[PDB]
């Protein structure tokens, strides 16, 4: 029941990601694949919990 | 303080689900700089 909002480069060595990616630096937000010409696990579920 | 019991009732139990690990009050001042009552 938490929300994570927060837009900070994950840091996986000890080099600083400075806000951008690069070496040992990932973005953690990653889009999805809604398409309606594909299958079930590219197709959006709408889920009220 | 003083020595004694006194009841602790519910007041409001609001549902943030947000992070929290740190904290710090808030003071009010007085102007007449600034002159601040006793308080603790």
């Amino acid at each position: 029941f938490e929300r994570d909002i927060s837009t900070e480069i994950y840091q996986a060595g000890n080099k600083p990601c400075n806000g951008v990616a690069g070496f040992n630096c990932y973005f953690p937000l990653r889009s999805y694949s809604f398409r309606p010409t594909y299958g079930v696990g590219h197709q959006p579920y709408r889920v009220v919990v | 303080l003083p020595q004694g019991f006194s009841a602790l009732e519910p007041l409001v139990d609001l549902p943030i689900g947000i992070n929290i690990t740190r904290f710090q009050t808030l003071l009010a001042l007085h102007r007449s700089g600034w002159t601040a009552g006793a308080a603790a």
